[PDB]
């Protein structure tokens, strides 16, 4: 009995994987980028990057490979969906048209194994004979490739070692061999096996096991002329190959860990390394011929090259240009020359792409959007007008935001990391202001302490007027600005909670309030409390904050003295809280959404209905009066209802689930507004970076759009042979149900792209409807976003 | 008549 | 240390970190909670009037609960609501085990004291197979990947398949009074676990071996000296021995006065005794927490059960202490105290008078 509509306004921008090779032809370089569910293909020219194709995929992309079977000219792709799909694609240039052909497709999924806490790992044999898939713990998967496995059969093999970190295929062997790093309560070691595709067993293993450091997390396979493997860990770069052992311990690798790697030369003499601070590194190998024989390495050396953004996918294109992907900031394009500029760097920049990054909080003000973005050293506020994006850089990690209409200023809570011998690292925006005030409240070596402060941002040219640093080991989590009681002045209210790094959950907090009237902000009330103030929302003139699994409603006397009125100790760690006008509110974070009511005749909370079948939540929003919205961490959406019935013991106390969906993203925040015939408009942001919009159509356009959605799937051609029904249906670890309710959105919006001859294949029998008479309903819906 | 307690039924 | 504070865990989750076991730590925290709270028992209304309940088992994902009764039928209810949805009916005498199929869908087996296996299909469908000497069926266990079913009749194992009308393998146990009582598998379907009678000249004892079933090799039970794990123990039904969800732990009730012990099943310390405790001669059931950090022991003769938390790693009588005390919300006994599969949803115990109740945690 619920009908909603979801449409994407901005495609995902964060990059989670990139590969390079020869795909379009045999005489051109191709760079392939897949953000979350997209697939961008570029051609690397001398001037820069030229785009040629961008296709969408049903399901998120989690692993990409690029191999070359014997007896061919152009290579073939390999993409596996996080929903455990599989496909092998090619590239065809038919005159002036470019389409992607599918050669093999199938499903590989086991309903027994648990998902390991490392991610899906995919490795392909350099000789193009095997494909490895480490999906579940202790289970290996082998896919033979003999131009006969058109359905991609597989057979699982047992692994005794449970904890596995990284797996790679070695070079220069007469049979497929693998090596990996496993962990047990003795210390991580490295062991190697030998996969047999004719007997389905691990036969011998080419060399004995060793002992490595306590933080080794990466394995690199060197090319043929050297042979062996490279393991890089925290302050330990090791080498093992048969009977050979070389190790180094540079001191310029201590402050940060290594994440990514990418080969540079086709011989293995040059490597690139990254870290979660920038610090583009560079590995070197030394060659030495031994009379009449092969080459043996002499020593290894690592040198600095400069700084970049936080990297998650690194590659070397050609001639000295390097593409750097990112997920917490922007993706750049750098050039490595042979010289030394001022301050001693070898890296310059010439391009900078756009990425909304992890949208933590979002607000609507006049339509216009002001949102937080990024984390650590990269990320700041963004202004999405109406889709021009304005960046106002600040070197901190924003957490929340709010707005007042009486002072023309925002409010942002940020964090800043500084180690002690406490003097920071780089000039940030939380310190370089024209006013500061340390919160004085007498009420209560080599480490990395975090400090939080509240800064006020004027909105005329986005300056930074005032800053207010909190106490030691004190985090800020909730902020709101509103009126209170009977007092003609708007205040600033911030909730906080002290965190100790040792034990459990916090047990203390504060409800400090502020007032930035003339030139600065003062403090009028603290009201120390026992618990964490995860969230707080302004009621009809009373405070309402969930205090660490306890919902309180604070009043406000004449003088500044906050005093509680009610108490509802029933929930377990209720973080998120929203209300709509009346005495309606919600809960979350250890169950599904429940509903409470406030009775003004006698101050007390009255439980109305709580929904069972636990679901971990990420954001809750109320739609009109009864249609509730939630967002599970399993990348799904659902809508609840009050379930009108009459039993007085099993009715009016159960919330019926009348809608399920699979967005595929991680919804982080909801809001009310519209940038630009439905009723209502709700926006949301995602971790990967995406703006959507949920509307509602009353009772009739649903039976016309759902009827078109089924018939539109038999004329469109999916890139990997997916029917769009398996992808968009509530896929959890255990349960799986078809999606009823939400319409497909972008699938309907794509109807205005197919050519005219294919138009008279859909809507052939429902007057009787025509192409011209129905090419305007899509136009009416293509103005909401 | 099968006993109602699990500790006195034969099997 | 992979972080210990929820504030820094949610912060990492919000920006897509996924480092280490964040979800595991959150589940451990939510199970450490629900310890200072209170529990209320909600009853279940059954169609007919059963005078006793024996065994409980759950759905293959998480969302259904089965039940047996002396009334010669099997009832299936719903966990979320608490109402029966199906009433099987069809057996001649009381069943002894259910063994919900773990993999595909809604497939439920059933034993009896006359030698019948039904293999119901819920929404229509039922088969049958009979013994040759009107012997009872101790237990059954399915196989996750392959198409195979094991039946614990008198001292044979039949390895039946529900495609044809007859089994295809028979394995003996030498002498005739060494019967089989437990054939439960492992969560990943890589190992077996049998429990046969130890021969003697007093009360009967059992032996639990740990056979290997990796390459579908028929185990040889005729040898009583290979792959011993526990030696003496006491078994009543399928609820007298439980394996943790991860499969890294195994409980037992070895005697001599009965003492409780749990043995690790890891390949490197397979056989260590670890935790231990002494109980009286009235413990009937034992169940483990979904995360393997809490153990509930059902009592029979008011008090219903006791819950302990494993604390000290490798010995000492101080290991695990009382933290809980569940009470009947009023000559009544208890035959099952199994934990719900969800990490911290509640309890569910049977009643000697024929009552099924579900307990849930509530605050002050």
């Amino acid at each position: 009995m619920s009908y909603n509509y979801v449409v994407t306004a901005q495609k995902p921008t964060a990059v989670n994987g990139c590969v390079t090779g020869h795909f379009t032809s045999a005489e051109d370089l191709n760079l392939l980028i897949a953000k979350n569910t997209r697939l961008e293909i570029y051609v690397v020219t001398a001037e820069g990057l030229r785009p040629v194709k961008e296709v969408g995929m049903y399901g998120k992309i989690a692993v990409m490979e690029l191999f070359r079977p014997k007896g061919e000219s152009k290579d073939l792709l390999f993409i596996l969906t996080a929903k455990y799909n599989a496909c092998i694609l090619e590239y065809k240039q038919s005159g002036e048209s470019i389409d992607i052909i599918t050669r093999a497709h199938g499903n590989v999924q086991d309903r027994i194994g648990r998902p390991s806490e490392t991610g899906i790992i995919g490795i392909i044999d350099p000789e193009c004979r095997m494909i490895g898939l480490r999906l579940y713990d202790g289970l290996f998967k082998v896919i033979p490739l003999d131009r006969d496995n058109k359905e991609l059969k597989a057979f699982n093999i047992r692994l005794e070692e449970l904890h596995v970190i990284d797996v790679k295929f070695l070079y220069g062997c007469q049979a497929p061999t693998i090596c990996f790093v496993y962990q047990d309560p003795q210390g991580r070691h490295v062991k190697t096996y030998e996969v047999s595709l004719r007997e389905k067993e691990f036969n011998k293993g080419p060399w004995k096991q060793e002992n490595v450091e306590a933080e080794a997390s990466m394995v690199i396979a060197v090319p043929e002329p050297f042979g062996g493997a490279i393991i890089i860990g925290q302050e330990s770069i090791t080498y093992h190959n048969g009977d050979k052992y070389l190790a180094i311990a540079p001191p310029i690798i201590k402050q940060s860990t290594i994440v990514c790697h990418n080969r540079v030369d086709p011989n293995g003499s040059r490597y690139l390394l990254g870290d979660m601070e920038g610090r583009l590194f560079m590995l070197l190998l030394e060659k030495e011929e031994q009379m009449d024989g092969t080459v043996t390495l002499k020593d290894l050396r690592v040198e600095l090259l400069g700084e970049t953004s936080i990297a998650e996918c690194l590659t070397y294109l050609d001639n000295g240009v390097v593409f750097v992907g990112s997920r917490l900031g922007d993706s750049q394009l750098v050039k490595l020359n042979v010289d030394s500029n001022e301050q001693g760097s070898y890296v310059v920049a010439m391009e900078t792409f756009t990425n909304l990054g992890p949208i933590v909080d979002m607000c609507v003000v006049d339509g216009q959007l002001v949102t937080c973005s990024g984390a650590f050293k990269e990320g700041s506020l963004r202004i999405i007008r109406n889709l021009h994006i304005r960046t106002v850089p600040l070197y901190e990690s924003p957490r929340k935001i709010c707005y007042q209409e009486v002072s023309q200023c925002f409010g942002v809570l940020s964090s800043r990391i500084e180690v002690q011998d406490t003097t920071a690292l780089r000039p940030s925006a939380s310190t370089q202001a024209l006013s500061s005030s340390v919160s004085s409240s007498k009420l209560f070596f080599g480490e990395e302490v975090e400090v939080h402060n509240l800064l006020i941002i004027d909105q005329h040219t986005f300056e930074v007027l005032h800053a207010h640093q909190f106490l030691q080991n004190e985090y800020a989590l909730s902020l709101v600005s509103c009126k209170l009681g009977k007092d003609p002045n708007t205040y600033f209210i911030v909730g906080t909670a002290m965190v100790y790094p040792e034990e459990a959950e916090p047990k203390q907090g504060r409800i400090v309030v502020f007032q930035y009237s003339d030139g600065k902000l003062q403090t009028v009330a603290e009201k120390e409390v026992k618990g964490a103030v995860y969230s707080m929302v302004e009621f009809n003139g009373k405070l309402l904050a969930s205090i660490n699994s306890t919902v309180r409603l604070y009043e406000w006397t004449t003088e500044k003295e906050l005093r509680t009125e009610c108490n509802h100790y029933n929930n377990i760690m209720a973080l998120y809280l929203k209300t709509k006008g009346d005495f309606i509110l919600v809960g979350d974070l250890m169950r599904s959404v429940l509903l409470l009511a406030y009775k003004p005749m006698e101050g007390n909370f009255e439980e109305i209905a709580r929904d069972f079948n636990p679901n971990w939540m990420s954001a809750v929003e109320i739609l009109d009066d009864d249609n509730f919205l939630g967002a599970e961490n399993a990348f799904n959406l659902f809508v609840c209802q009050k379930d009108s019935a009459a039993t007085t013991d099993e009715e009016r106390q159960h919330l019926q689930e009348v809608g399920l969906f699979h967005l595929g993203e991680f919804v982080n925040v909801f809001c009310h507004g519209s940038l630009v015939p439905t009723q209502g408009s709700v926006l949301f942001g995602t971790v990967n970076g995406m703006i959507g919009l949920v509307t509602s159509l009353s009772e009739s356009w649903y039976n016309l759009l759902l009827d078109m959605q089924n018939r539109l799937n038999k004329v469109i051609k999916s890139v990997g042979k997916i029917e769009h029904s398996f992808w968009r249906s509530f896929h959890t670890e255990r349960k799986t149900e078809p999606a009823t309710g939400f319409i497909d959105g972008d699938l309907i919006e794509s109807f205005l792209d197919i050519s005219r001859p294919k138009m008279q294949e859909v809507v052939a029998n429902l007057r009787e409807a025509t192409a011209d008479d129905l090419i305007k309903v899509v136009e009416e819906l293509t103005r909401i976003h | 008549c099968t006993p109602t307690d699990v500790r006195d039924v034969d099997i | 240390v992979p972080e210990k504070n929820a504030v820094r865990i949610l912060w990492g989750r919000e920006r897509g970190a996924r480092a280490m076991g964040a979800q595991r730590l959150l589940q451990e925290l939510v199970e450490d909670k629900t310890r200072w709270m209170k529990w209320e028992g909600k009853r279940v209304e059954l169609p007919d009037s059963p005078r006793s309940t024996f065994l409980l088992a759950f759905s293959p994902d998480r969302t259904l609960l089965a039940s047996t009764h002396v009334n010669h039928n099997i009832y299936i209810t719903e966990v979320k609501t608490g109402k029966c949805v199906h009433s099987l009916i069809g057996h001649r005498r009381t069943p002894w085990c259910v063994t919900f199929h773990p993999t595909i869908s809604g497939l439920i087996a059933s034993g009896c004291l006359d030698g019948e296996v039904r293999i119901w299909d819920l929404h229509g469908g039922s088969e049958s197979w009979f013994t040759d000497s009107n012997n009872a069926i101790a237990s059954l266990a399915f196989h996750p990947t392959a198409q195979l079913l094991l039946i614990a009749t008198a001292n044979e194992i039949h390895f039946w398949d529900w495609s044809r009308r007859e089994p295809f393998a028979v394995v003996k146990t030498a002498s005739e009074m060494e019967r089989v009582r437990l054939v439960r598998f492992d969560p990943l379907g890589h190992y077996l676990l049998t429990a046969i009678v130890n021969p003697s000249n007093a009360n009967t004892t059992y032996r639990l071996q740990w056979w290997d079933f990796t390459k579908f090799d028929l185990p040889e039970i005729s040898n009583a000296s290979v792959n011993v794990l526990v030696q003496n123990c006491k078994i009543y039904n399928d609820a007298s021995c439980d394996i943790s969800a991860d499969g890294q732990l195994l409980a037992a009730f070895i005697p001599s006065e009965g003492i409780l012990a749990v043995y690790s099943l890891a390949p490197h310390n397979l056989g260590e005794m670890l935790y231990t405790k002494r109980f009286g001669p009235n413990a009937i059931s034992v169940s483990l927490s979904p995360m393997g950090r809490y153990v509930m022991v059902g009592l029979a003769s008011h008090m219903v059960a006791q819950v302990f938390r494993l604390q000290q790693a490798h010995g000492g009588e101080t290991s695990m202490r009382r933290v809980f005390n569940v009470l009947y919300p009023m000559h009544v006994s208890i035959n099952s105290a199994r934990w719900l599969p969800e990490p911290g949803l509640g309890l569910a115990y049977g009643t000697n008078k024929g009552d099924l109740v579900i307990c849930r945690p509530e605050a002050l």
